[PDB]
């Protein structure tokens, strides 16, 4: 069971530097002699790492606390430890730490070391309860009270321990390097006797492999277990843990990195390189030894990557007249429809849903957001007063008196039904019976089929003859649009827009996002459709008045009319070039120079 | 296939409390706001509550304002509301429209047309 | 890796509407004709309906004429029932199958090769 | 009556459970078809005194050839050689002299 303990108050980080450590072995592979480069996940080199005391004494009065966080677990982690009386215990990783997601425990008592993965529930702090016996001392007890509960357990590993025992100034360094690939979770170890260095030794050391683990989980947070010497219920002025804290734990994180390890005759890696420090080691890494004689050597290359977009492209004057139609005076009946053709223009349909103003927004074919990006050939458009129980049947594959008899709407129905009231407009005191609607026809109708006859049908056997009577009626029947009816009543200004997509010349197109201009930085260009990388300065060229571009005799551009401002722009590709590095023999000097071919000293 | 379903109606004692929620399948409601309407037996459709696209904008009647709190996830698609301390004047059929509001403002003051109704529950008090 | 699949089946209610898709992976479905056929419980394999590879020219079955919609995608490589006014008659697993004119004439009311086949998707219509 | 069912688990995830078969008397001193624990190949075996650490299971020639393999029953690493591959020459005078 687990006990609570006081805040952690958000210790404020504190850095050290690593010195040419974390080098482990990469594979398994035996090597005499020889130098080999590998690409993987490591420590760097002069790596700025964080260190945290085991016991922190931060408070005036003396608190002893611990410096446990839970820190982020990414792409692997090294794990250095400077102790000397056993603190550090065990390890806890997963990414949510509770009864949720899966989670993973280490811990190591006096014998054997115990491994798991299951459903725990697990406390804010952690920790192990470590007490010695009464009359031996030789080896601890420890209770563990580290998680409520564990369930759906799907791994057990036991074998020797991974931290010796360490029961006055031995302290001793276990470097570990975790790392998780492809359901691996990989644990690489060594342990060296260390001697009156506070932080990380400098020189190197090989790290050996220990252990692989088939677990298979998901695990993006970990913690670090400690052990309780003193007692929670009463805490001791002093003296009551250990040292106030000086045994200390490191913390390094991984990156892809690539080193040249020099295997000797043993097969023991006595020394590696990082190329990504400095030239002098990018040139070693490049020429594959460890000594470079005095020249001039080629490493690699920079391209000076572009910072922003810009993009530009004529919009013209006339837009559209859907102000005619969304917000015209007068409507056609529904038994007459109006279709009104929209070509050769600019169609905002931004504006139609940014006015918050239709009720229904329903579009079949064509996502909503996206009618500014696409554009068609041809549109068509219709916009009535139907009641408001008969709007749900303007959209194909449905049925109803309007959905039947008046106009069919095809399966296969590329545009938009987007409607409204007509309350306030359309509505009399007296009510508007300006409208007819048809209920009876001899026969159900085709897809964008327009019938306006007014003759008289046949309920009956008789004929009419065109003349009402018994079982014949009128056509068409009024509505009574009041402003006092119920919502189903109501006058609905319904829209539908029927558009063409054809292998076709398009002739009416969305709105265009033009941004601003950029001069002498490298951009990401896109002028009427052209788009590429340069950067674009002032040109002295006069294109002449039907001219657009400008290619140079190998098929290159190089000019182009900026469609707004009628300038002249010329373009040249951002530059780029290699990289040399200038050095003398190593055995005379470390220090190099830099030198970048065919480029001007400003981008750098 | 837009389809708006009550959940939460029955009987109550005055004074109690409540939560009605208007579920929805077919379509997204985050785009749409969605207002809460009750019709009394012998009584017109009277407007309860709206709640904006984004709940940021909200409207209760003057006659349900302190005892009614609407609400809304649109992570999962659903439109709450709590009632508490009830009265036998809140006895009636309840309803859910989901729609855009009609006019140049945020607020949802204004009642406006009402694209997608449910079918409704019953709400009683009585003791 | 010639694959014909089906899409969009279901349970709907008479007088309703649904709609089935057939999708052509690994050809290229414009060349051939298509046509949905179905097989009802205790019947036989019955010509639905069919359309040709352009779409300009297709063929009903008189017990769905009036009622279903045949139409093709050939940019989207794809062939489209709609299908309204529903009965419970229209209870079956419903196959899409493309096939080449196999005769002179360019309709295709005729029945004939069907080289390809999809798995069937079941529509139910009942209530 | 007593009863035990064993479920294999076979997936895309590693091995822990194998059968080590038969473990096939060693025969060395002539180029075989030799597969250790999974490394497929052919050549011949001969007893070599390179020291492999107790993980590595592989040697590596300064190319990607293996060429000396850890012995899991007992350790004395063995090396491998490609065993004598060649060409033939035929030395002859004029045929209108002799065949
Ligand atoms: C280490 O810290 C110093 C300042 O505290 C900083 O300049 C340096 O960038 C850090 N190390 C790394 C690798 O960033
Ligand atoms: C090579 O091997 C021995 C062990 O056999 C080791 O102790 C020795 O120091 C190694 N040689 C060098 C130069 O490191
Ligand atoms: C480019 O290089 C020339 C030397 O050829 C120099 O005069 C000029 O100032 C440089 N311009 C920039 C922006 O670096």
């Amino acid at each position: 069971q687990c006990v609570n303990l006081t805040t952690r108050t958000q210790l404020p980080p504190a850095y050290t530097n690593s010195f040419t450590r974390g080098v482990y072995y990469p594979d398994k592979v035996f090597r005499s002699s020889v130098l080999h480069s590998t690409q993987d996940l490591f420590l760097p080199f002069f790596s700025n790492v964080t260190w945290f005391h085991a016991i922190h004494v931060s408070g005036t009065n003396g608190t002893k606390r611990f410096d446990n966080p839970v820190l982020p677990f990414n792409d692997g982690v090294y794990f250095a430890s400077t102790e000397k009386s056993n603190i550090i215990r065990g390890w806890i990783f997963g990414t949510t730490l509770d009864s949720k997601t899966q989670s993973l425990l280490i811990v190591n008592n006096a014998t054997n070391v115990v491994i798991k993965v299951c459903e725990f529930q697990f406390c804010n702090d952690p920790f192990l309860g470590v007490y010695y016996h009464k009359n031996n001392k030789s080896w601890m007890e420890s209770e563990f009270r580290v998680y409520s509960s564990a369930n759906n357990c799907t791994f057990e590993y036991v074998s020797q321990p991974f931290l010796m025992d360490l029961e006055g100034n031995f302290k001793n360094l276990r470097e570990f390097v975790f790392k998780n690939i492809d359901g691996y979770f990989k644990i690489y170890s060594k342990h060296t006797p260390i001697n009156l260095v506070r932080d990380l030794p400098q020189g190197f050391s090989a790290l050996e492999p220990l252990v692989d683990l088939p677990i298979g989980i998901n695990i993006t947070r970990f913690q670090t277990l400690l052990a309780l010497h003193r007692s929670y219920l009463t805490p001791g002025d002093s003296s009551s843990g250990w040292t106030a804290g000086a045994a200390a734990y490191y913390v390094g994180y991984l990156q892809p990195r690539t080193f040249l390890l020099k295997y000797n005759e043993n097969g023991t890696i006595t020394d590696a390189v990082d190329c990504a420090l400095d030239p002098l080691s990018e040139t070693k890494c490049t020429l594959k030894s460890f000594t470079v004689e005095k020249g001039i050597y080629q490493t690699s290359n920079f391209r000076v990557q572009p910072t922003e977009s810009i993009v530009r492209f004529p919009n013209i004057t006339n837009l559209c007249p859907f102000g005619e139609v969304f917000n015209a005076t007068r409507f056609a009946s529904v038994y007459a429809w109006n279709r009104k053709r929209i070509s050769n223009c600019v169609a905002d349909y931004s504006v139609l849903y940014n006015s918050a103003s239709f009720s229904t927004f329903k579009c079949y074919g064509v996502s909503p957001t996206k009618l500014n990006d696409l554009c068609f050939t041809n549109v068509y458009a219709d916009s009535f007063v139907i009641r408001g129980d008969e709007v749900r049947q303007i959209a194909p594959g449905q049925t109803g008196k309007i959905a039947d008899y008046n106009y069919k709407l095809p399966d296969d129905f590329t545009g938009c039904v987007i409607a409204w009231n007509s309350n306030n407009l359309d509505s009399k005191v007296g009510g508007n019976y300006n409208y007819l609607y048809r209920l009876f026809r001899k026969s159900n109708l085709k897809p964008f089929e327009r019938d306006i006859s007014t003759e008289i049908y046949q309920a009956g056997s008789t004929p009419c003859n065109g003349v009402e009577g018994f079982n014949c009626y009128f056509p068409l029947q009024s509505y009574g649009f009041q402003p006092t009816n119920g919502v189903g009543y109501q006058p609905y200004r319904v829209v539908v827009l029927s558009f063409e997509l054809l292998h076709a010349p398009a002739t009416v197109c969305g709105p265009k996002k033009s941004t601003n201009l950029v001069k002498n930085k490298c951009v990401n260009f896109n002028f009427n459709g052209l788009t590429g990388t340069g950067v674009l300065t002032e040109s002295n060229k006069k294109f002449l008045p039907f001219q657009q571009f400008g290619r140079d005799i190998a098929d290159t551009t190089d000019a182009v009319r900026d469609p707004q401002t009628l300038e002249i722009l010329d373009i040249t590709p951002c530059s780029f070039g290699g990289v040399s590095v200038i050095t003398p023999g190593t055995n005379t000097s470390n220090q190099v120079a830099v030198l970048y071919q065919g480029v001007n000293c400003t981008e750098v | 296939q837009v389809q708006l379903q009550e959940s939460g109606g029955g009987l109550v004692q005055p004074g109690g409390s409540l939560r009605l929620s208007c579920a929805a399948s077919g379509f997204t409601l985050d785009y749409y706001a969605i207002g809460w309407f009750r019709q009394a037996p012998g009584k017109e459709r009277e407007g309860v509550s709206c709640i904006s696209s984004s709940g940021g904008r909200t409207n209760y009647a003057d006659s349900v304002k302190g005892r009614f709190t609407i609400s809304r996830d649109n992570t999962k698609n659903t439109v709450y509301l709590q009632m508490n301390s009830l009265k036998p004047e809140d006895t009636a059929v309840y309803y859910c429209a989901a729609w855009e509001a009609s006019r140049w403002y945020c607020p949802l003051q204004f009642s406006a047309d009402f694209s997608s109704w449910g079918q409704g529950t019953q709400v009683t008090v009585s003791s």
